[PDB]
């Protein structure tokens, strides 16, 4: 099998690790910076962070549950290995 | 209310309770 | 107070929402694409996704609990409000 | 193991169980 393939969606590692540091840095500096301005910005910031947080979460939850069922059926129909 | 959810609400309230800014 | 401010770290919304769709898209296409190549790429992909997932997760958990304690102390010392 | 962790493992194993590729 192809152990090395032309994976173009592997960009995910860049995206996720950078966003981990970028966004968590933003979070921490934002919660630090909030003391300078009106809390509405923090409300919005926290709303957006949490909105998207629950979004990715939910998306993969839904996908994962689907995958669990789909791949279970598929695996038991093909051959279920280990 | 999941772990991230609850702590989002708790920490956000707390953070602003200190660092509200326009308090 | 300043309701509108020169928040430059507000890029976080772009970052998180794009990565939400980008990375979840990558995940789904990757788990779909994996059948074309060796599962090691999936192992690596899942390892990276989950690594970083638990990383940002943990970071903000750590920060959040710190924030809880720090801000509790601060708020009770300044004047805790609602 | 948290919700994401467990489902990571479960779904990853399941996905490859069907879509392993080089099975």
């Amino acid at each position: 099998g192809s152990h090395m393939a032309s994976s173009r969606q592997k960009y995910a590692e860049e995206e996720l690790e950078q966003v981990r540091e970028a966004l968590r840095k933003a979070e921490k500096e934002l919660e630090s910076h909030s003391s300078w301005y009106a809390p509405e910005a923090l409300q919005k910031w926290l709303q957006l962070t949490h909105e998207v947080e629950v979004q990715y979460y939910n998306i993969k939850k839904q996908n994962a549950e689907k995958q669990l069922l789909v791949a279970k059926e598929g695996a038991e129909k093909i051959k279920k290995k280990r | 209310g999941s772990e991230l959810n609850e702590l989002a609400e708790f920490a956000r309230l707390q953070d602003q309770l200190d660092h509200r800014g326009d308090h």
